[PDB]
């Protein structure tokens, strides 16, 4: 009879055990998932930073480019000016 | 309201157990969800899921209740 | 009487289970709160430099609107000064 | 001859699941298929440290039942 006892709190117990260790497993699903998001968004960042670094890059060799350009057009002027004068 | 969530807390301010809820917001889940906790013996702790905070905590306190009546 | 000894027994390893598990529980939603904060980081921080990355073309493109119109006046002030050298 | 290595021996020798799960501190839970089921945790600063750590914490437990 101290055994209905037994019995009802080993009950009350397992009633609390199932229950929490649902609530453990709902937070371990979504802590794995967003584990694994995570290292997704990391790989995808890391690509597009690249991209970017290569771009930077880009910009200056088409600055360089283009300054090359203004030089090339002064000095030709004056080359064609100079001829000009000439005769 | 009159809702889950209240009648729970009638509940708790009755019986002098504390109640506590921890809200996570969808981001990149797939829905909701509410944990909460009740300083009961044995205590508990209950969640719940939903298109909403509300609705997650509704179902939380609803997930309580349950428990609670059933011990 | 000997049932209070079992029944305060396994009363006391089911408090020690859920004293263990309740704490493995806080663990996680710690743990859980702050990886899907790091989602949010890390989806915001990929927006940026996508964006970053995306004014960045278009400084480039302009840039190379710049150097396509500096590359036709060299054309056209070279074509000058070598028409008058053969003349 | 580790932490580990005892709780898996244990395992295999009274027959319940013991299972790993990793979180990158490093966290390991260990999960136990016990009567009554047990969840314990470790951390560490290897995966290899936590796992230890959780199956210390294990045993701790199992010896308390």
């Amino acid at each position: 009879g101290s055994e209905f006892e037994l019995r009802r709190q080993a009950s009350n117990y397992q009633l609390t055990l199932t229950n929490t260790r649902a609530t453990v497993n709902i937070l371990m699903e979504r802590l794995k998932k967003s584990d694994a998001d995570v290292e997704q968004y990391r790989a995808e960042l890391e690509s597009v930073q690249l991209a970017k670094g290569a771009l930077e890059q880009s910009y200056l060799v088409l600055q360089a480019d283009a300054e090359q350009l203004r030089q090339q057009l002064t000095e030709s002027q004056d080359a064609l000016n100079a001829l000009r004068s000439s005769s | 309201p009159g809702s889950m969530k209240e009648q729970l807390l009638y509940l708790s301010k009755l019986l002098d157990f504390e109640v506590n809820f921890s809200d996570y917001p969808k981001g990149n889940h797939n829905e909701f969800l509410t944990i909460v906790t009740l300083s009961t013996h044995p205590p508990q702790i209950c969640h719940g899921v939903g298109k909403s905070s509300e609705e997650s905590q509704n179902d939380a306190a609803s997930n309580a209740l349950k428990i609670l009546s059933k011990l």
